[PDB]
């Protein structure tokens, strides 16, 4: 990926996430807990069906065409039928081969922006309450229960009511 | 200063290899296959109109061979040729044979209107007995076999069909080449025959060919068959001294021109598909597929690859 | 701590839907069409040089029928067509009709360079009803019409000419099919007659073909046109015992052949453009265009979309 | 778009931004004001141009070819025209429909990534004198008039000069 | 507060230029080049079978003309043919040479299997000054002229050859067209002459051509070749009474036809290279090549770009 | 490129960095120095060698074709196979234009990620002890020797050791 979230300071991705692609885990006084990300799934979610739908999209309704099996050479004209079909088919092999390699290539830098995305949007939530750990964790410089936690998961998260114990804590 | 929240992403015990620019392997959690490598073992019947043209061939059929009587009227988008089909009649060829196996099969119909040929003095309906139809010698159906009237006279003909309708005509028509010189006389009494037919801007001249060809069903000669196209507000001129094999009448050509044939011996089922291969039909959405060149009706583009998997989740990286 | 400083980007009321890989309508502020779906209404003689065939096609041109006068010399980048173009002289059809009307557009130019053909015994300059000027019976200006002398004879004609010229030659020349014997011999003497046109390396041979055809222009007589090209170090040789449409000399073939020919009834005018289709010409900058595959010169690439939007902005969020 | 800047943390647009793609818009004790980012805009515009460029630039001088419309049906060879030509035009349709998916995909990429590279050029200004709001925002914690303003988005904006004031201020 | 720590890149003082989706021109610091501009200037021997046809073309080479006798038995993945060949025999043509020549190229071999073939009455092995061997009149090796007796006889001829092998055999024949009315009868005593060469589906009639062509090693007469193929469980009879060019057996096909011919005057050398222009072989791995739209073997696509420049590193920026 | 940067907050590249594409300029009391960053540096190469062998793969291995010069115009079929190989021509020059572009667009794109990545790895090693100054430079706040620049460099930088000194030089 191009933010090196997903395989970078995200070490691992996390098999007990099983309904969502991106989510919470966290850990306070009460206990530990995963919850998954509606938003950053859905975006995810909608660009990848997005392609899906272009992609598995036009016709190619084809009746009447060329002959393309022969039982004997025949020359000239069988030559240039048979080039013909053969040119066709290595440029289309082509454009299928270039445009996987281009969706996916574009797939994983998109759910890669996304987890970035998430991680940031709490960080900006969060201001100087707390501190980047650096695998994709906040430290948080105060008591959180889980209905803080919560706060923070569903973005009603108020930084002012902590900042103090926050500021306090991070620099004494 | 302890709470810890952290930020993170799904993943699974075992995904699936793509490729993308740069890797010719990359896990993903989830991927979806864009070529389609299975087909039915049958050719559906809907909701393309098929016409199972069984042991005759597109060729015969539209020349009323021995068997072919089940294509009389058909319609089709699609014509079902069997390789198993064989020649029922006196041995023949057809000069540019693909091309007339190509407007019949674009045509889409087989649309016979009978005429009325005034011909003169020579004797009408010839047969053959490599041309028997239930242990009686005939003849294409479609055709008609002047031959020498019983006083040994085959005299010029000149006859003229006009062409006011809003339809263009197919007439199919024949020359016959005799095994010997005594054959040649027998038949048509002249020495050499010979053919013209010819419309406002158009023309075929044949001069017939005597010779021995390969015995075929106790035969050495030989019919050639030629096709003569005529245009609403065109007419078309017959003008023989010998050899024709003369048309019972015309074709009806459609206007548009949409359909097609598939040789293949698979056998029709009761699926429903619109399109097919050689091998069978395929019931798939992919935008690809592996299976044939020879595809038909609303198809997935052939491309070589047995498979190209579109990643449909993020990088799979588990534990 | 109160001042605030915001970052943002432009938006307007409203923008343009355009497609990406992931959303078929995204809006974006300004975008840009690619695809030309406008065309003249007249064809651009500038700066590309177009020739009026008017009522004579490229085939009638060659042969030099009444009416056809006017491409003398001409000189094409592009011969203009006209699909109401009609004959105007006797009934004749061309074997390869659309291979010589590809080798006289691509050509590019008439340049005529008449010779004398020291033929014998026989009358020259036979014409024809079917082919009248100016209430005259004439012909084909660029071919002679050989027939039997008035003391009844047409002798083998066995005529040859030679190219050391630094240019390839065409020969055009055709071969008479009349209606009836007594026209074969009335015209010929010989019965039946026959051409044969050599080179070094190759051949064309062609027997007459006697029978009636419709009636056009009050003949039932055919020509079937051919033609030869003799390359410098090469020469020709004609060779006949009746029925020749001899030549009265031949075309100059440029050594690159760069011209084409564009059929279509739209009228010539006073703009300017490099790009010509059959629906006129187009006057564009954009890549594409979906008015006609059948485009000639400087011309966008045809595709079948009638639209295709290019993003020249951010994505549309107004408020 | 990848960095989730234009219609992401960015709201939405500002349609009172006539002279620029991208700009600032501010509030102090003097009042409030928009104004255009000159680099920003002129870095979008270009690429764009580039794409046009590159895009409507080469020629297709065609001329002699093949016939492409027919009064009636011929057989092997008028077959053969056909199915040449078709093929081409669906070939030539593709590469054009994914062009511009292309071409669209990536300038939208690339107009949400110029809205961050500001946004992120402004950031680095400003130092430990702002704190970043969520919107796109920056809350300043000192005192900033006009020509302080001006400094900022022209670039001269010293942090060092503020620093002890916006200290104060975050921190207690 | 004091210490810096600085994360950077490296440059190097001239980079590359390389295009993008928005710029001509972007300075990397390492670039690959993808078009391959230079070729050998010889003719790779491995690991491609190559045979080189010197002064005989293919289609020589296969009728057995003087100075071919060095291709026989040859077999290839790649036929050179020498633009400098030259003919050595009796003045022909090939009505369908290309397709005759591509024929015998993709075959990939000759494999020449001799027959004995009872002609009745008429003299064998005719030959001809235009076709000498060590200054004694012969004539092609693999073609058998016949003519007639010295009882002045050229009765109906009539034989058949049966195909029960389990390969496809190509029979090449011919059909000679006399200068004169005296050639004609003085060779074949018939006039006119007539061959029917057939099979059990298909069949070609020739009827000669008498008249003047122009002298090429001192002939006014031609011969004019044709082939028939003759599949496992078919067979091939002829049929003539005169002018036959008669074949001495017939050439083994391949079931599977994999080879080509390439044309030029390139020599052949000793480097090894799977790819082959008529510029000379290609050593390269690049995925283009600006060379020559004429390739055959394992090679880069052509493309018209004299250059295109694939980035291997970051930008450029020196300092 | 899109994360602005290489040719961007990074003014410009190191010539002297010969032995890497990215890595580590200081200063300190001791001196100044600069050394490579091993893995930012592997992970550009392999990407661009992924490319590489994506792109000199496959063979296109063809013999009887058509043919392709012709000495005499014929006519009708000579004109085909002429416009079928013309057609074959353009539609590879065509693909062979837009993979380079694409492939160069995303190569730049890589490599200003890679090392926007290094820059952000360091920045979450340094956590509160460091300020980035805005060319791609942290200014550290405490004492650090060689063997202090070392622990940054090789990743065992332990933040907790400084902070103390760090946070009292930042703030007072
Ligand atoms: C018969 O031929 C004569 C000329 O030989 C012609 O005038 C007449 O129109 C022809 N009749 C028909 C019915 O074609
Ligand atoms: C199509 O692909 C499948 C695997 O996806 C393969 O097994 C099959 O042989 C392929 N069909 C061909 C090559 O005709
Ligand atoms: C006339 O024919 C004879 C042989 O029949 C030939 O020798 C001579 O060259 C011919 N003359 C011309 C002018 O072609
Ligand atoms: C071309 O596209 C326009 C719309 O942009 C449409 O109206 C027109 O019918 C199209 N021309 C065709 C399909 O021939
Ligand atoms: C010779 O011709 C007769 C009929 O004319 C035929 O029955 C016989 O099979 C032929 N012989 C050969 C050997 O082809
Ligand atoms: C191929 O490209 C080279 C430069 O890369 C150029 O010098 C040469 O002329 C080109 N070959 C052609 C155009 O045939």
């Amino acid at each position: 990926g191009l933010f090196g979230a997903i395989a970078g300071f995200i070490e691992n991705g996390w098999q007990g996430l099983i309904d969502g692609w991106y989510g919470f885990r966290h850990q306070n006084a009460e206990g530990t807990g995963t919850a998954a990300d509606l938003k950053s799934t859905q975006a995810a979610i909608d660009q990848i069906n997005g392609k899906l739908n272009r992609l598995i999209e036009k016709t190619n309704d084809k009746y009447h065409q060329i002959e393309k099996e022969f039982e004997q050479v025949e020359g000239r004209i069988q030559d240039l039928e048979k080039y013909v079909e053969d040119t066709k088919i290595d440029l289309w092999s082509y454009n299928a081969e270039l445009l996987v390699a281009l969706e996916n290539q574009h797939t994983i830098d998109v759910t890669d922006s996304e987890m970035n995305k998430l991680f940031e949007r709490v960080r900006r939530q969060l201001r100087e309450n707390a501190e980047d750990k650096g695998n994709g964790c906040f430290e948080i410089f105060h008591k959180c229960d889980n209905n803080c936690i919560e706060s923070i998961r569903n973005g009603t998260y108020d930084h002012d009511i902590y900042r103090d114990e926050a500021i306090n804590n991070r620099f004494q | 200063g302890n709470p810890v929240i952290c930020m993170g992403h799904h993943a699974v015990a075992n995904g699936t290899m793509v490729k993308t620019l740069a890797d010719d392997q990359v896990e993903v959690v989830t991927a979806q296959e864009l070529v389609e490598s299975q087909n039915l073992p049958e050719l559906c019947p809907s909701p393309l109109r098929l016409v199972d043209g069984q042991t005759c061939d597109i060729i015969n059929g539209a020349l009323g061979s021995p068997g072919c009587d089940h294509l009389n009227g058909a319609e089709w988008d699609v014509f079902i040729e069997r390789p198993n089909a064989v020649d029922t009649c006196y041995p023949f060829d057809v000069p540019e044979y693909q091309s007339l196996r190509s407007i019949l099969a674009n045509n889409g119909k087989f649309e016979f209107i009978a005429e009325e040929f005034q011909w003169n003095t020579v004797k009408q309906n010839g047969k053959s007995g490599a041309c028997k139809r239930a242990n009686v010698n005939d003849f294409f159906n479609r055709l008609n076999w002047l031959v020498k009237s019983d006083g040994n006279a085959y005299p010029l003909q000149n006859l003229t069909k006009i062409n006011n309708g809003d339809y263009a005509r197919l007439y199919i028509w024949g020359v016959h080449h005799p095994s010997t010189d005594t054959e040649q006389t027998n038949l048509y009494k002249n020495n050499p025959g010979g053919v013209t037919v010819s419309t406002k801007t158009s023309q075929t001249s044949v001069v017939p060919n005597i010779g021995s060809r390969p015995l075929v069903r106790g035969q050495s000669g030989r019919v050639s068959f030629y096709w003569t196209i005529v245009e609403p507000g065109d007419l078309i001129v017959f003008n023989t001294i010998g050899n024709l094999i003369a048309p019972r009448g015309h074709y009806k050509l459609n206007n548009q021109k949409k359909s097609t044939i598939l040789n293949t011996a698979i056998p029709i089922g009761s699926c429903v598909s619109k399109c097919h291969t050689d091998k069978g039909s395929l019931s798939t959405t992919k935008p690809f597929q592996n299976i044939s060149r020879i595809a038909v009706g609303d198809c997935p583009r052939y491309v070589k690859q047995g498979s190209l998997k579109l990643a449909t989740g993020m990088r799979n990286i588990p534990e």
